[PDB]
């Protein structure tokens, strides 16, 4: 309640002077007070944060720096007394003193920048968020313009556009929208060096980003680079926040914390592209602020000969190889940066031109076997792979192999490429653009119905396509032998049994008749 | 001594009871002046042999034979004969507007003009160039894929020995196959029919063909540092090396 807060209050008064009997009332206060974590220690949380808003409530400057030290000597009479533990930053409101410092800096620094412009676009950011006393007292004031200075930047924002309305762009006018990103730049510089002697705010900056992006297209040479070096320390200080409140929080509730990384990273894409048409001198600075950003680095090191730079890139680097030549494929010096993109299937490409011939055999075979997609290709793939082999400096006695273990490659292909130009357009097959099918479903094509003028060699060939399979083998030698018969119209099993020079065949199964038998009787005689 | 041959025909073709000495004779000397690569030697003989020669003939293992190399010597004639057509065509392109920087309003006119008449005339060199390109490429794949046992090959199996003529015809075979190959990339090529160059490792390889064992092992790379070339212009179109799209 209001009559604790008040009493700590009176012992930081008093912890200025001595401490005893300070050291007793907060001896008082862990005995007396609840300790139930969640909630009751939350509720001294907010009492040290309301005496923290209280000492920035608090000669206006050397004002502001008494009140710097005055919570300085209040976050060191809380450390000693301590005050070891509540935190309620929760949403918008121990990181609530270091915010409240760093803002006490930002009041010092525009503090210390006091001219005719920026005292016009405050008191405009002031009666706007309320009416102000006019008995005299009109700064028009500041000890609430710093628990809350966060605004008097959005709004002196407000008053550089109503101030760019009336610019008419015109060079004195591209010169005081300048001065103010400088000040919102170099309060940001001090807030983060506040941090180092350890959606509002964002969007007033990505605003300026667009209107500093607007002016250099009319601008004299040097002063378009200067806001550009401006805008590159401000957008620096945003990625590294974004990063620093990234590292604060991991592991479950994980699908946050990766949503929130790609609304970071369509930014440093939207900061970059940005960049892309302003000097790239300066991306070398942001690619390392948000140090990987790597794909805005990458394609400005390909947007230029430096061959160099995409080289002291990849020298200084965790894993960007595997990323440039991922980035190269997902897209003269670029086919010495695509001798190495073709490391992986285009393999074969880079080994035909290193004169690694055999090398090129082993993988153009290897790219022919995956293949299933397209029978054309397989059988290209294959005829490359041979007249590689061939091509290449194997003894006499492994290329005998290699054109061995091919030739049996070629012997089941054949079989696909020997199908009938009846039943591929019955079927209504395309020529080249179909896949590479597999033993069962050529037996079993070679047999439909389909397939009108089926004569002896189309069931020869498919009963040479038995030993291509890796299901029930001994159902299908029946299955074709009886279409066998279905086609005979009781002449072609009298010619496969011709062929095939047994106990192969079935019989009694088979039923399941006058010349069946009769023929299986002189081809007892036959085998025998 | 080249009219000495060439003149040794008109002999021959005189009296039609030797047609089939004549024929056979003109074979031989054509054999010659291929090896050569003299095709207006050769064509020059081609013509004293009286179109309807083969027809009148109508049969020895050297009269069959014959009258498949004659056969084969015009499929490999014609195989030039409308190359050189074609590649004349192709070197003869029209030629872009001159630009005349800084032009009066006279000059911008003439040149609205001669700026459409070339982007008319263009695309006609591409029409009669698809036509002359569809034409080369088919008398090509007659050569190539000879019909019925490959070119300069006997089909006849029971003739005389004749190792001239037969080392002559092996001969012929690897100073001209490698050489038609590299034309039809050449072609193929210049056409940017990039998928098609690659489908001459499939002719080549060939085991219904066994086209590569008249390749000499560098004739092999040199056709597989052409292909590879193609291959490119493929990838920079977007497709994989053979020209199938990247799902």
């Amino acid at each position: 309640k209001i009559k604790l807060l008040k009493a700590a209050f009176l012992q930081y008064c008093r912890k200025d002077l001595g401490h005893a009997q300070m050291v007793v009332d907060e001896l008082f206060s862990s005995h007396s007070d609840l300790d139930s974590d969640s909630e009751l220690d939350r509720a001294v949380t907010q009492i040290s944060v309301d005496l923290m808003d209280d000492y920035p409530a608090s000669i206006i400057l050397h004002q502001l720096e008494d009140k710097m030290k005055a919570h300085s000597f209040l976050m060191d009479f809380i450390h000693q007394v301590g005050l070891f533990g509540r935190l309620g930053s929760f949403p918008v409101r121990l990181l609530l003193c270091e915010h409240a410092e760093k803002l006490s800096a930002a009041i010092v620094l525009k503090n210390h920048h006091s001219r005719l412009s920026d005292l016009v676009n405050t008191a405009i950011l002031i009666a706007l968020n309320k009416r102000e006393y006019e008995i005299p007292s009109n700064l028009t004031p500041a000890d609430v313009f710093f628990r809350e200075v966060s605004q008097v930047d959005t709004i002196c924002e407000c008053l550089l556009e109503h101030e760019e309305q009336v610019l008419r762009d015109s060079i004195e006018w591209a010169e005081v929208v300048i001065n103010v990103n400088n000040i919102l730049k170099d309060m940001l510089q001090a807030a983060s060096h506040y941090r180092q002697n350890r959606r509002t705010v964002i969007i007033r900056q990505h605003e300026i980003v667009l209107k500093v992006a607007y002016p250099q297209a009319d601008s004299n040479l040097r002063n378009i680079v200067t806001e550009q070096l401006v805008a590159l320390i401000d957008c620096f200080l945003d990625g590294y926040v974004s990063q620093l409140k990234s590292v604060d929080k991991s592991s479950n509730r994980e699908r946050y914390d990766n949503l929130e990384m790609e609304y970071l990273q369509k930014r440093s894409d939207l900061l970059s592209p940005l960049l892309s048409l302003g000097q790239y001198l300066w991306a070398a600075s942001l690619a390392e602020k948000y140090c990987d950003f790597d794909i805005l680095v990458q394609m400005c090191e390909q947007t230029d000969n430096q061959s160099r730079l995409q080289r002291y890139m990849t020298q200084f680097a965790d894993q960007n190889f595997s990323d440039f030549l991922f980035r190269w494929y997902l897209e003269q010096h670029g086919q010495l940066a695509n001798f190495l993109q073709a490391h992986e299937h285009l393999s074969w490409l880079h080994e035909i031109n290193s004169q690694e011939l055999e090398k090129a055999h082993a993988t153009l075979l290897g790219l022919a076997n995956m293949e299933t997609r397209y029978f054309a290709k397989k059988k290209t793939l294959l005829g490359l792979s041979k007249l590689a082999a061939l091509a290449s400096d194997f003894s006499e006695d492994m290329l005998q192999e290699k054109i061995e273990e091919m030739a049996e490659q070629e012997r089941f292909l054949l079989h696909q490429e020997t199908l009938p130009e009846q039943l591929l357009a019955e079927k209504q097959l395309n020529l080249s653009a179909m896949p590479v099918l597999t033993a069962p479903q050529l037996i079993g094509l070679y047999i439909c119905e389909e397939n009108r003028r089926a004569n002896e060699y189309d069931f020869k060939k498919a009963l040479d396509l038995l030993e291509y399979i890796d299901i029930n083998i001994n159902d299908l030698k029946l299955e074709i032998l009886c279409k066998a018969l279905q086609r005979d119209n009781w002449v072609s099993k009298d010619s496969i049994f011709v062929k095939i020079l047994l106990p192969e065949v079935k019989d009694l199964l088979q039923a399941d008749e006058f010349v069946l038998k009769a023929n299986y009787e002189y081809y007892v005689q036959g085998q025998i | 001594e080249d009219r000495l041959k060439i003149d040794v025909i008109d002999w021959l073709v005189f009296d039609p009871a030797q047609r089939a000495e004549a024929l056979k004779q003109g074979n031989a000397i054509m054999r010659k002046f291929l090896a050569s690569k003299k095709h207006e030697a050769a064509k020059e003989v081609f013509v004293k042999i009286p179109q309807d020669s083969i027809a009148e003939i109508y049969l020895p293992a050297e009269d069959d034979n014959a009258i498949r190399e004659h056969l084969c010597i015009r499929a490999y004639l014609e195989a030039h004969e409308t190359f050189n057509e074609w590649f004349k065509h192709m070197n003869s392109v029209p030629q872009k507007p001159a630009l005349i920087p800084q032009p009066t309003f006279t000059e911008k006119v003439a040149h609205e003009h001669k700026e459409k008449k070339y982007e008319m005339d263009f695309g006609i060199w591409k029409g009669h160039l698809d036509a002359l390109t569809a034409d080369v490429k088919e008398k090509m794949y007659n050569v190539l894929l000879f019909v019925d046992g490959g070119w300069m090959v006997d089909v006849r199996e029971d003739a005389k020995e004749d190792h001239e003529r037969t080392h002559q015809m092996v001969l012929l075979r690897k100073l001209c196959l490698p050489m038609l190959c590299f034309l039809l990339h050449t072609i193929l090529h210049s056409t940017g029919q990039y998928q098609e160059c690659l489908q001459l490792a499939d002719m080549v390889s060939s085991e219904r063909h066994k086209l590569y064992l008249v390749f000499s092992k560098e004739e092999l790379r040199k056709l597989l540092q052409k292909l590879r070339e193609s291959s490119l212009m493929l990838l920079d179109q977007g497709l994989d090396p053979l020209g199938y799209e990247i799902q």
